[PDB]
């Protein structure tokens, strides 16, 4: 089965961001480099759309870090609570 | 904090307009000289808007909000339906010397160790009572201030009255806290529920009867059946007494008796029924049934034994 | 109805503009100028659109705070945004 | 995880076809960058789900 | 025996019109500070009219200066002109003096 629309949304967005970053630091040879990069980007979009993957569920890439941090916080709190209860 | 502001605003919005000043005076968290600055002639909404600003300018915690909730609650105290507990002790145990501070500390610690996050308040009431407000929480949730629990504990006595809102989840824990803090071994729940806490109190302490005997017309109409009327009047007076009846509003009976009347003679199983009585002033409607002619002269003992047995819900078997 | 709170006007007064008032106020502040004969009317139009903006913004603040009566702190907050927007 | 080699094999064909040395360097740079993004997001999501089920089990334990 | 400040007479017109648009009951204390808002707007309005006229090199204030201000205010855009705004918000008697219309032998008033 094909992967979800979110994967291409996120990968597309991050590729425009990284292309912007790499064109920021380059001075000469603009048109050819950007045309080649756009061709590579669109061909990679086609390849990833054609790709097949077993079904799965993925949460958005932007918010993984914060939710992970709160998960560690909950981890520590619940661990210490359980340890105290067991000691009593 | 915004949460305490919202809590105080909601509590004040509950209060009726005419008696808001007495509640504010009893709470007396705000300075007296601040009160006359606010005018109560204007709209209720404007008054609460101003009061929020005054209480926000000063530092307001959650403890004083809980105290305001307790003060508001003990004025109304008919918005909830109450239940009774009874505690028992061992035969050889000596009479204890009650100390308020120790009771507060023990009741604090039991809840603090069993759960993790919990808010409990105290308001030492006159006439030898204690009001407690508890907000329930656990290790992984903050306390819920919307659904508190109130308990009235009479020190030196085996009785405590509790409100049934969310106590179903943590009933054994509160039972243990109460029986440990007051040095009692066992506890049981009396099957007597009502919305009138004072009537419950009068029944439970059995002080509804306070009379002690000490030495210190158109003759053309002829009423037959006069002797029967006088006899039913005498029987009603003997059975229901002469004191003012305590005010209840409900009574429930569960029946599991056999039908005995040709009709279902072969049947050997009980007939399953559940009946309820509801009235604005029960025990006063019941008293008037026999003179009006709707019941026989002596009522069945199940109806005339509410206050003497301190019972409200019954179960009957064959 | 109490003196303190005024109910919403069911019927608007006649749409006639106070032309005389606008001329004097413009006169006292900047005496040296002369205004064209019809310039007073356009100033009146400009004032209508300002008051229309002020009324909309005040209503939103009152509803946001769940208040059925427009209060002074609602309208002063409205004034700060509109006055800066009204200057160009 | 399964489709990771597929993206890797794409890098091989891009490099051979391209000839400009600065372009080759740029391709290498942002390819390393996107590889870092892939690995970080995969690991974070996986450990997030794992610790989520761990939290559910452990709150059941304390209860 | 009434005595009214002529300055308050002018503001009272727009204050009543404010209560019409609000469509909510409004507290008395909100009234007077709206009056405070109005005079501030008029003071800052006149100051802005100085510079636009001064920039053009004429001291007299002409309507196109008022058009330029409202375009910066966002009221006037490409789609919504000055003539459109007059049609929506002003009575007929004010419309004749402002918006020109030809009639009775191609005579146009005001001349444009």
């Amino acid at each position: 089965q094909p992967l979800s629309k979110s994967t291409r949304d996120h990968l597309q967005t991050m590729m425009e961001s990284v292309i912007m970053t790499i064109l920021s630091n380059s001075i000469k040879e603009k048109e050819e480099i950007q045309y080649h990069l756009n061709f590579l980007k669109k061909r990679l979009l086609q390849q990833c759309e054609t790709l097949k993957v077993p079904p799965k569920k993925m949460e958005d890439l932007t918010n993984v870090s914060s939710l992970l941090n709160m998960e560690r916080a909950r981890d520590k709190a619940n661990e210490e609570g359980l340890a105290l209860l067991q000691e009593e | 904090d915004e949460t305490v502001a919202e809590f105080i605003k909601r509590t004040i919005l509950k209060i009726p307009m005419n008696e808001l000043t007495t509640i504010l005076k009893a709470w007396d968290f705000l300075s007296e000289n601040q009160l006359q600055t606010v005018n109560f002639r204007q709209r209720k909404e404007s008054v609460v808007q101003h009061l929020i600003h005054l209480c926000e300018e000063k530092r307001a915690s959650i403890s004083d909000a809980a105290l305001l909730d307790i003060i508001y609650m003990q004025f109304h105290q008919h918005q909830k339906v109450w239940e009774v507990f009874q505690m028992s002790k061992g035969p050889g145990e000596d009479v204890d010397l009650f100390d308020m501070k120790q009771f507060k500390n023990s009741f604090k610690k039991i809840l603090q160790r069993a759960l993790k996050n919990v808010t409990v308040s105290f308001r030492e009431t006159e006439e030898n009572a204690v009001w407690i407000r508890i907000a329930w929480g656990t290790q992984y949730t903050k306390p819920n201030q919307y659904k508190p629990t109130y308990v009235v504990y009479y020190s030196q006595t085996p009785y405590a009255f509790t409100s049934s809102s969310m106590l179903r989840r943590n009933t054994p824990l509160l039972g243990q806290a109460l029986t440990i803090a007051s040095k009692h071994h066992q506890i049981v729940k009396m099957d007597l529920r009502s919305r009138y806490l004072d009537s419950l109190k009068a029944i439970v302490f059995k002080q509804y009867n306070q009379t002690f005997e000490t030495h210190n017309m158109d003759s053309r109409i002829i009423h037959e059946n006069i002797v029967e009327k006088e006899r039913v009047q005498r029987i009603t007076q003997e059975t229901f007494g002469d004191y003012p009846q305590p005010q209840l509003e409900f009574a429930q009976y569960k029946l599991e008796t056999k039908f005995k009347s040709s009709i279902l003679a072969e049947r050997e199983e009980p007939l399953r029924c559940l009946i309820k009585f509801s009235s604005p002033h029960l025990l006063e409607a019941l008293k008037s049934l026999a003179p009006a002619g709707i019941a026989d002269a002596p009522l069945s003992p199940l109806l005339t034994c509410i206050p003497n047995k301190r019972m409200n819900y019954f179960k009957i078997r064959d | 109805m109490a003196l303190s709170t005024i109910v919403s006007q069911r019927k608007q007064i006649k749409r006639k503009a106070p032309r005389g008032f606008l001329k004097r106020v413009f006169k006292r502040k900047k005496p040296q100028l002369r205004l064209e004969k019809s310039g007073d009317l356009l100033v009146h139009l400009n004032c209508l659109l300002f008051v229309h903006r002020l009324a909309e913004e005040s209503r939103t603040n009152a509803c946001a705070s769940k208040c059925r009566v427009i209060n002074k702190e609602h309208v002063l907050a409205a004034a700060k945004v509109i006055l800066k927007k009204s200057r160009g | 995880n399964i489709v990771l080699p597929e993206f890797e094999k794409t890098h091989l064909e891009h490099q051979q076809r391209i000839e400009s040395k600065v372009c080759k360097a740029a391709i290498a740079t942002f390819y390393v960058n996107v590889k870092e993004q892939f690995i970080k997001m995969l690991k974070e999501s996986q450990m997030l789900t794992n610790l989520k089920r761990k939290n559910a089990k452990m709150i059941s334990d304390i209860e | 025996r009434p005595r009214q400040d002529p300055h308050k007479a002018g503001l009272s017109h727009y204050v009543k019109l404010f209560s019409f648009y609000a469509k909510m009951p409004m507290e008395r204390k909100a009234l007077e500070m709206v009056e405070k808002c109005l005079d501030k707007y008029f003071q800052h309005l006149c100051d802005d009219l100085e510079v636009f006229a001064a920039h053009a090199g004429r001291k007299t204030v002409k309507p196109e200066d008022l058009e330029l201000l409202m375009r910066r205010q966002g009221l006037v855009t490409d789609q919504v002109s000055l003539h459109v705004l007059v049609e929506r918000h002003l009575p007929l008697e004010y419309r004749q003096l402002l918006i020109p219309c030809a009639y009775s032998g191609n005579s146009v008033f005001p001349a444009q």
